[PDB]
């Protein structure tokens, strides 16, 4: 029983929300992050199915990961996972445009696969990997979070949870986009996500910066008519680190690499610099 | 432009004279109006002039530069002044969030008043296609921007009768920001749009007539109605989309409406955005020439739909 009572979980400031949630800072034996879940009346079945996941993603702990405190179910159901200080990693290229070393960059790319790394290890996938949910702690260590959680994404029925396709766009892989395989999500797809953001690390922009549709990046990316335009990466990036961004990219998902080998290609570029 | 129209509009501009600079500070709330992936919208009382106003909130996660923009380029909207675009009081950001206030239409979006009717007569949408046709016509000539989202959720409509457009693309670096959203429900976008740079108005035809649709069978119409479903009288995203680009298009049942009003349709769903009817043809069309000469009262059938008196 991972299980929070009421009165335990002080809810302060509305801070905002994303694919299925709205966050709010909490108070829980220190600073926590309380995002109260968009499924507010869950089913028993679905109930159950959420417990079993808390109980995976509570074994969790790494350094490169936001720990996960557990849940609550008292006002409504929501989840409880620990405060970081500082701005997200979208915040620092896209709104702050942080000005890192190239030596930086590459050491945000090295974390996140490292973070990335022990999911896989321990066979989560993350489902929702982007640039919104990896945090700079005090600008020094990466920290991954809103991985996992499948079951309170994509609502049910009554027993029949259907992979619903929720989340960023820029950051689904084609084969999620398309939801006909009813398994898409998988560790390629957390890969090509993985992709998207190295896009963002070595241009400075989000792909797709020329199309202004929503529907048609939903189209073109699932029927494999649009790529992101590998030409904006900046003259300064490595060459081994273009290529290792390419293959995330794959359209077809059996052949991206998987992340005990994305790691040890960035670490090698690491050294020899 | 007839006397009734000439006064309404001169009295907008009146009321609005009375607003000068828009603090966050000078509004009271009263009510939420509705909360699309957009935004949310208020209710609310401009203090300092009393007038009641609509105030659309979208947090948007841009850099400063960018928001900035945004703020001038919607400043635009003091021009547009048509009894068929919704008013436009002003914007601004504060709290991380930019605020567009525009006027209160009390019978809200036809989105709403759909639901609240199940199907809408012919009759009535008959009038709601001449304001959509005529909004289309004065972005088109008078400011030469598309509206790039034509969708019920954004035809406005008020006790006094009157059909307004809205949230039509005017500031483009707005439309870019929005275009890292999560993914909708259901679209209504044109199959050109779908695959590749658009065919002008061409393109804002094709949403009206497949709003059309929907309006007229109470159903979004991706896919067409299944087995029996249509003489009771789950698609993923993707899929609508393909089937958007690679499936003919839909279309009225045959017994149920008029055969001006299934051509009318019928020539705005053409696949084709230069077979497709443009707004020269659409004005005299047979089902338009029909609709604007019938005495319809459309604020008495609005205000009986939500249940208030007229
Ligand atoms: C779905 N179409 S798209 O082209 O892909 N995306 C967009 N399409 C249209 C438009 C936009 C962006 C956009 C929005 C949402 C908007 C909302 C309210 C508003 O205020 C207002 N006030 C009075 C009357 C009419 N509007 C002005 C607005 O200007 C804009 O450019 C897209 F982002
Ligand atoms: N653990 C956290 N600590 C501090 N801020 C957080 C935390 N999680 C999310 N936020 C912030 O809360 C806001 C909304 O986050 P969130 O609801 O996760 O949406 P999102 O991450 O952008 N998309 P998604 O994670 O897929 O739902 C953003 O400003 C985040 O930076
Ligand atoms: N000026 C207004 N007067 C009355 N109701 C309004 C007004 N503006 C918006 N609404 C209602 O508020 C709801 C949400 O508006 P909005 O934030 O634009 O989301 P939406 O257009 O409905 N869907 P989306 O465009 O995907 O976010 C709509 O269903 C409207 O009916
Ligand atoms: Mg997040
Ligand atoms: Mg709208």
């Amino acid at each position: 029983d991972w299980e929070i009572p009421d009165g335990q979980i002080t809810v302060g400031q509305r801070i905002g929300s994303g694919s299925f949630g709205t966050v709010y800072k909490g108070k829980w034996h220190g600073d926590v992050a309380v995002k109260m879940l968009n499924v507010t009346a869950p089913t028993p079945q679905q109930l159950q199915a959420f417990k079993n996941e808390v109980g995976v993603l509570r074994k969790t702990r790494h350094v490169n990961i936001l720990l996960f405190m557990g849940y609550s179910t008292k006002p409504q159901l929501a989840i409880v996972t620990q405060w970081c200080e500082g701005s997200s990693l979208y915040h620092h290229l896209h709104i702050i445009e942080t000005k890192f070393e190239m030596i930086k960059l590459i050491d945000i790319a090295r974390q996140t696969a490292q973070g990335m790394d022990y999911l896989h290890a321990k066979s989560i996938i993350h489902r929702d990997l982007k640039s919104n949910n990896i945090f700079l702690h005090e600008d020094l260590t990466v920290k991954i979070g809103d991985f996992g959680l499948a079951t309170v994404k994509s609502r049910w029925s009554g027993s029949h949870q259907f992979e619903q396709l929720s989340g960023s766009i820029l950051w689904m892989a084609p084969e999620v986009i398309r939801m006909q395989d009813k398994n898409p999500y998988s560790f390629q797809s957390d890969v090509y996500a993985f992709g998207i953001v190295l896009y963002e690390l070595m241009t400075g922009q989000l792909p797709y910066s020329n199309i202004n549709n929503r529907d048609q990046i939903i189209f073109m990316v699932g029927r494999g008519y649009l790529s992101p335009d590998l030409s904006k990466v900046r003259s300064n990036c490595p060459k081994a680190m273009k290529r290792l961004m390419a293959e995330c990219l794959k359209k077809k998902r059996d052949e991206r690499p998987l992340f005990p080998q994305i790691l040890a290609s960035i670490e090698l570029l690491a050294r020899s610099l | 432009l007839d006397e009734q129209q000439r006064k309404r509009l001169e009295a907008f501009l009146t009321q609005k004279q009375k607003v000068g600079e828009l603090k966050d500070d000078d509004f009271e709330k009263i009510s939420e109006l509705g909360a699309g992936n957009g935004g949310v919208v208020f209710k609310v009382s401009h203090k300092p002039s009393g007038l009641v106003m609509a105030r659309k909130l979208i947090h948007l996660e841009i850099k400063p530069a960018i928001r900035n923009q945004i703020i001038r380029e919607l400043q635009v909207l003091h021009e547009c002044n048509s009894p068929y675009i919704v008013g436009f009081y002003g914007a601004f950001y504060s709290d991380g969030e930019i605020s567009i206030c525009m006027e209160h239409m009390d019978g809200g979006s036809l989105d709403q008043v759909l639901k609240k009717a199940g199907r809408i007569p012919e009759q009535i949408l008959g009038k709601v296609s001449i304001a959509v046709i005529k909004g289309l016509t004065y972005l088109r000539e008078k400011h030469k921007i598309m509206h790039r989202d034509v969708k019920p959720s954004n035809i406005l409509v008020n006790s006094r009768g009157e059909i307004k457009l809205c949230d039509f693309g005017v500031s483009g670096q707005l439309i870019d920001a929005m275009a890292n959203a999560f993914v909708g429900t259901r679209s209504y976008m044109s199959p050109e749009r779908l695959q590749g740079t658009h065919y002008s108005v061409q393109s804002d035809i094709w949403s009206m007539g497949l709003s059309l649709v929907e309006m007229a069978v109470g159903r979004y119409p991706i896919p067409p109605p299944d087995a029996k479903e249509l003489e009771l009288m789950p698609m993923a995203i993707f899929e609508l989309l393909d089937y958007i680009v690679n499936e003919p298009p839909p279309k009225l049942p045959s017994g149920v409406f008029s055969l001006e009003f299934q051509d009318f349709v019928n020539k705005c769903l053409i696949k084709n955005p230069a077979e497709r009817a443009d707004l020269k043809q659409l004005m005299v069309h047979a089902f338009i020439k029909r609709s604007d000469a019938e005495e319809v009262d459309f604020a008495g059938w609005l205000c009986s739909t939500i249940g208030l008196n007229q």
